[PDB]
């Protein structure tokens, strides 16, 4: 095949397709789209209110069985009306598989903990806490864990300032280290690299 | 409808509210430990005002979900301090003791600079 | 390319008259108040203004309203205007009320003593899509320019 | 103004103040105070110094890149005077000593040394001249610190007669040498006072609010050619406040009286130390002169400055000084004017 | 202490202007006429509800909504402000 | 002398010759000391003891929308109407024109490239009345 | 090259001084003022103009791969040379 | 629908309270929204399809050391994108900030005609190709 082209592989785009749907046809209460990517990775989009059920049958269920979170994490997306899209991507030893369930959320709306489920999901839902405030509802202990102490907004939200609202340095007056606004010597130079012309037609949104 | 949504822990401002003042009072108790453990050279008086200073700035507030996460956020805070995981530059930093007072008239803003 | 306009001979600092009667440089404070003793102690007729012609709104207004709390009237401006009849009073007196765009429309553009090639270069070139694409006929009463 | 002292900024560590000032005895109590204010603003500050360069490492962390310059320089060299004041806008003197060295006496420090700055300063060009003097300067003094201090107040005025002068009261800080001078005779079981410690009324003032008062004053165009009183709001007697100097160290205060000629011996006696001495006769001359009043000179109020009372801030100094409720007993204030 | 300036704002297409526009179209050239050295700003703006503004000396100004008037009840506002100075 | 910005350090209205609204933006801030103009004047207010009613730059466009509405409404062109009035009062009083012909103040282009300040002060438009003048060379 | 101001500092091939009531020359007081005293545009200069037999030349700026991208020079201008907008080297036609 | 019981609020979403930004930065600041112009350097179209929001720009002042661009503004480079004027405005509602929309500039269609670069009568006829 061509030296300088991915191969494609479509024994694992159609087992994974077809394991999408066992997915959706099990849990219609919850499952919201089902997409399988040009390099097989199987995404499973679902209500909020799913998190537990969902993620309790991919872990516990015999023909799926994901014992392992590999990680969990969050994206901010301001165009939308829920900004924040939660992702758990999990692991199955038993079946050699990896899935990606997704589901979303708003500054006030609580989701819930998915600790129950993955006891790895403890400290990743304090960072998503911490980066994005994002609230996990019953979490045994959801509090900063990456930020400093009193530290003031979510620094992973797209609106946050790359270089934040406050520096810290050592004052001799007070004997002690103080914050200050941000002031820089030199200003991060914004750079706009996007080309004007289209790259990627197979992606083309209608006008 | 769109109004409809999901509560955090309080279903109504009411509910919040009894939240806010559990947050305030364990807020007052703790200043006094804390001027003490941290041994701060501002006054129990002076904590105490910058508590109530800051429950005030937030006094506008009609959405519960948003009450609840100012609790939310206020109670971590309150944590930090008795736990001692702060040090003392965290607890001061509410003083801002090295800001110099900036101009609030509208002359004294013209003669410094060009922001409004 | 008249930008580069913009970095040569501003005026970057207050500036009051010494006793020697040169401009010097002064702080704010200094200078307003050397011109404000002045405004209190004139009134009507006495205060007068010109504005120049990239003078924005925000500073026209603002100057009126401070000359009219002196109970002045005299805010002028250096490009003539008539103001015989209804002068002002009018908008339509002294717009273009037909629309930069309204030429494409038009089938007759008659020209009475201006070179819009250089007073609006821009219009000016409108003129030529019209003249161009609709065949537009155009006079001039005038100095006959290019 | 030229291009490049024009401010910039918003008042922080990168923005531009516009002030260029040389700062002579930037290495001592005062001066650490002074370049932070300078530094926090982005003020270019010149720093000659006469000690090891390690001594001035303090100083580094107080400016952006570049704000602090460091030179050397000798207080008899007017030439190194001259390549430390000729660029700046302002020259701030904070040159001095509370005793006598074999090379320098209270007439090179206080007379000759600030003479040979304002002169310096003055033909350089140099703008602005702040010259620190003391409150209770004069001539007639017996403290002979007090005596040149006047003299040397009187030089600057005619050599810089566009000098602003400050004479500041006993000054009490992290640093000081006057609350953590009493908290230190507690070192020895005597606590000695002339009478008993009465007929000596003290009007202390914080040191960051002598700083306050010196940067305004650099800001201030009425501030030229003046001299200021720089006072705490309370006058104490010195027996009340080394009081409550111990109480508020948790000390036992064991007072006792002695008279001068018995205090100028134990004064000779730490004279002899080859360093800083605990005490001299100077000092205990100085310690008990009665702070003067002088109501004709502006003071703090003038330059905007709010005197700081000193039991906000006694805790702040004397907390290193406790041995390990809080009733700490205010000092009886002298019934204001 | 008098008169200095008189401005007129409407809309032209909305019925709450539509006796400022009536004023303006028969009553507004003999106005002029008789104030020749007054200024009389009239100011069409669309969807603005109709106002009329006097300025009186030292800067002091007067406002009067003209919302639904008739052309005969703009004419006693204006008299009222020809008359009555403020 | 008070120094004020120029177009490209302020945010400002300016209404062309249709009669339509437009603002600038801020690209730089003015230099050295310079200042928003409206803010001078309203600084200067202070001090005369006549402050004006507005501290801000949307205080100072609602008030320019209580002197001419048309001056807030950004990118659109209100059209103005009643040319018959505006011709029944030009009739009023017959003034004579004078016998000079019109002549413009710009015939060629050597007259286009410097007509202000910004143009005057402009090197490369002195560039261009040389090269339009004396020649290529 | 390296000329001085009248305040005594050097010029830089920038044509960087500080002028005379510049306060920023004091952090070149027990200092110096790092100059580079080789001078590209004197440098470039002395370069002798190569006469060549075309009317179009290539300049790759010397040693291959090891100079600039190469780019071709048109030498059909009789009232000055061709310059290599790299390098800066100088061509000439002879004779045409 | 969901076993989830939910409440009623009618207040506006307001968050200005708890993203952590300091009171100059939500007061002062003036969001600018608006789709981006084309680059007139080249004829791409690709970069005028979505929103932007943007802020008033601030001073920038030179660095005394090397002469760096220097500022004090922590918003002065953010830009947010967004799909629809809409969702702009709801963003910046809910953050508290004052904002001006500026309509999108659709280039309007034009009548293209190579035949008329040989009319036999009217103006548009080429001469040079
Ligand atoms: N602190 C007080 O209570 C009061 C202070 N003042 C005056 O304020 C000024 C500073 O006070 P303070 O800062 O406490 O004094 P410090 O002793 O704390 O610092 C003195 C400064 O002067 C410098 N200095 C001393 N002698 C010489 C010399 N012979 N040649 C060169 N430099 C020298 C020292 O430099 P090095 O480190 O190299 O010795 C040091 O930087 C003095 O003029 C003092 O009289 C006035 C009233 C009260
Ligand atoms: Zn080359």
């Amino acid at each position: 095949t061509r030296p300088t082209v991915r191969p494609r592989n479509d024994v694992a785009h159609k087992q994974l397709s077809a394991f999408g749907e066992y997915v959706a046809e099990i849990l219609p209460k919850y499952v919201q789209q089902v997409q399988v990517s040009c390099f097989n990775e199987l995404e499973i989009c679902i209500h909020p209110d799913g998190v537990i059920p969902v993620l309790t049958f991919l872990r516990d269920h015999s023909n799926a069985q994901f014992k392992s979170l590999a990680d969990l994490t969050a994206v901010d997306i301001p165009t939308r009306q829920n900004r924040f899209e939660i992702v758990y991507n999990l692991l199955s030893l038993r079946f050699n598989s990896r899935i990606r369930v997704k589901t979303y959320t708003d500054e006030l709306t609580p989701i819930e903990s998915s600790v129950p489920v993955y006891k790895a999901a403890n400290w990743y839902e304090r960072e998503i806490w911490d980066m994005f405030g994002v609230f996990f509802a019953n979490h045994p202990d959801l509090r900063r864990i990456l930020t400093d102490y009193g530290f003031e907004g979510h620094p992973f939200r797209k609106d946050f300032p790359l270089s934040g609202y406050v520096e810290l340095r050592y004052d001799d007056e007070v004997k002690r280290v103080v914050a200050e606004p941000v002031e820089l010597a030199q200003e991060f130079r914004k750079f706009d690299l996007n080309s004007p012309w289209e790259a990627f037609p197979a992606y083309r949104q209608p006008p | 409808a769109s109004t409809s949504v999901k509560p955090i822990f309080s279903r109504d401002m009411n509910e919040a509210k009894r939240r806010v003042r559990e947050l305030y009072r364990a807020w007052y108790r703790e200043v006094p430990n804390t001027v003490h453990l941290f041994q701060l050279d501002i006054s129990v008086k002076q904590g105490r005002d910058k508590v109530r200073e800051m429950f005030k700035k937030n006094a506008h507030i009609t959405d519960p979900r948003v009450v609840d996460l100012l609790v939310i956020k206020g109670k971590m805070e309150l944590e930090e301090t008795i736990k001692v995981w702060k040090q003392r530059t965290h607890v001061m930093r509410f003083f801002h003791e090295t800001e110099a007072p900036r101009p609030k008239d509208f002359l004294s803003k013209f003669y410094v600079g060009h922001d409004p | 390319f008249a930008y580069d306009g913009l970095k040569r001979q501003r005026l970057t600092e207050p500036m009051v008259r010494n006793e020697k009667g040169l401009l010097t440089h002064t702080t704010w404070e200094d200078a307003l108040s050397r011109v404000a003793g002045m405004l209190q102690s004139f009134q009507g007729n006495d205060v007068a203004a010109i504005a120049g012609g990239l003078v924005d709104a925000e500073a026209l207004i603002a100057l009126k309203d401070l000359l009219n709390r002196v109970d002045s009237d005299t805010l002028c401006t250096e490009e003539v205007f008539p103001t015989a009849g209804a002068g002002t009073d009018l908008r339509s007196n002294y717009l273009l009320n037909t629309t930069i765009a309204g030429v494409e429309e038009a089938d007759v553009v008659l020209l009475v003593g201006t070179n819009p090639r250089f007073e609006a270069p821009l219009f000016n070139a409108r003129i030529r899509k019209s003249w161009l694409h609709n065949d537009l006929k155009v006079a001039l009463i005038g100095s006959p320019v290019d | 103004l030229h291009h490049a002292v024009i401010p910039h900024g918003k008042g922080g560590r990168s923005s531009v103040s516009g002030i260029v000032a040389t700062v002579f005895g930037a290495t001592g109590f005062l001066g650490r105070y002074v370049v932070n204010h300078l530094g926090r603003m982005g003020s270019q500050v010149i720093v000659p110094h006469r000690c090891e360069p390690y001594d001035t490492m303090h100083l580094r962390p107080m400016g952006d890149l570049g704000q602090i310059i460091f030179m050397d320089w000798n207080g008899r060299d007017k030439d190194s005077i001259r390549r430390a004041v000729e660029h700046s806008s302002v020259v701030i003197n904070l040159v001095g000593r509370e005793w006598e060295t074999q090379n320098f006496d209270f007439e090179d420090v206080f007379v000759k040394i600030p003479q040979a700055i304002a002169q310096v300063s003055k033909e350089a060009g140099v703008e602005k001249f702040i010259h620190i003097s003391h409150l209770n300067a004069d001539i007639k003094s017996s403290s002979k610190y007090l005596r040149s201090k006047a003299v040397g107040e009187k030089e600057v005025r005619e050599t810089f007669p566009e000098a602003t002068i400050i004479k500041p009261a006993e000054i009490f800080g992290r640093e000081d040498r006057f609350l953590n001078y009493f908290a230190n005779i507690r070192w020895f079981g005597g606590v000695p006072l002339i009478s008993l410690g009465k007929k000596t009324v003290k009007q202390p003032v914080y040191i960051v609010d002598v700083t306050k008062g010196i940067i305004n004053a650099i800001k201030d165009p009425d501030a030229r050619g003046k001299t200021f009183a720089f006072v705490g709001p309370s006058r104490y007697l010195l027996f009340d406040l080394v009081q409550y100097v111990f109480a508020v160290a948790h000390r036992p205060f064991l007072p006792y009286p002695l008279p001068h000629f018995a205090y100028r011996w134990i004064g000779r006696l730490f004279e002899i130390s080859p360093f800083e001495p605990w005490t001299t006769r100077d000092k205990v001359e100085r310690i008990h002169t009665t702070d003067k009043i002088l109501p004709h000179l502006p003071g703090l109020e003038d330059l905007g400055v709010e005197a700081t009372p000193l039991e906000l801030k006694a805790i702040e100094v004397l907390r290193r000084h406790r041995t390990y409720i809080e009733d700490v007993q205010p000092a009886k204030t002298i019934p204001t004017s | 202490l008098g008169l200095r300036e008189i401005r007129i704002h409407l809309c032209q297409r909305s019925p709450g202007s539509q006796g400022v526009r009536d004023f303006i179209e028969k009553r507004y050239v003999e106005l002029k006429k008789a104030n020749p050295d007054l200024p009389i700003l009239i100011r069409e703006c669309s969807d603005v509800q109709p106002k009329l503004w006097a300025r009186y000396a030292f800067g002091q100004e007067k406002n009067v909504s003209l919302n639904n008037f008739s052309a005969d009840q703009v004419t006693r506002a204006l008299e009222n402000v020809l008359s009555s100075k403020a | 002398i008070l120094p004020g910005a120029a177009y490209t350090e302020k945010s400002a209205t300016y209404v062309n010759t249709e009669g339509r609204a437009q603002q600038t933006k801020v690209a730089v801030t003015p230099p050295g000391l310079a200042r928003e103009d409206w803010k001078i004047i309203r600084a200067l207010s202070e001090i005369a003891g006549m402050t004006l009613p507005y501290d801000t730059l949307d205080q100072v466009r609602n008030r320019l929308e209580e002197v001419s509405p048309n001056l807030v409404r950004y990118d659109d062109v209100e059209g103005a109407n009643y040319f018959q009035q505006a011709s029944e009062l030009s009739k009023l009083v017959n003034q004579q024109l004078l016998a000079d012909p019109l002549v413009p103040p710009q015939l060629t282009i050597k007259d286009f490239y410097m007509t202000d300040s910004i143009s005057r002060a402009s090197q490369t438009m002195a560039k261009c009345v040389k090269a339009v003048t004396e020649g290529a060379h | 090259g390296v000329r001085t101001s009248p305040t005594g500092e050097k010029v830089t091939h920038t044509g960087q001084v500080y002028d005379d009531g510049d306060y920023r020359k004091v952090r070149f007081v027990g200092r110096q003022k790092e100059v580079n005293e080789n001078f590209a545009i004197d440098l470039i200069a002395e370069q002798p103009v190569s006469q060549v037999g075309s009317r179009v030349i290539s300049c790759d700026g010397g040693g291959g791969a090891l100079g600039h991208p190469r780019v071709y020079i048109n030498l059909d201008k009789e009232t000055k040379t061709g310059t290599c907008g790299y390098c800066g080297l100088q061509f000439r036609q002879q004779h045409h | 629908t969901r076993d989830t019981q939910l409440i009623t609020v009618d207040e506006k979403l307001d968050i200005t309270t708890i993203t952590g930004v300091p009171e100059e930065h939500i007061k002062t600041r003036k969001a600018r929204i608006f789709v981006p112009a084309r680059n007139n350097m080249q004829s791409g179209v690709n970069n005028t399809k979505k929103w932007k929001m943007e802020f008033d720009t601030r001073e920038r002042w030179e660095n005394p050391l090397m002469g760096w661009a220097s500022t004090a503004d922590p918003l002065s480079n953010l830009v947010l994108t967004f799909s629809t004027k809409e969702d702009a405005v709801a963003f910046a509602e809910k953050n508290g900030w004052s904002y001006d929309v500026e309509e999108r500039k659709v280039p309007k269609p034009k009548s293209k005609s190579y035949g008329a670069n040989f009319s036999w009568n009217k103006r548009t006829r080429v001469s040079t190709k």
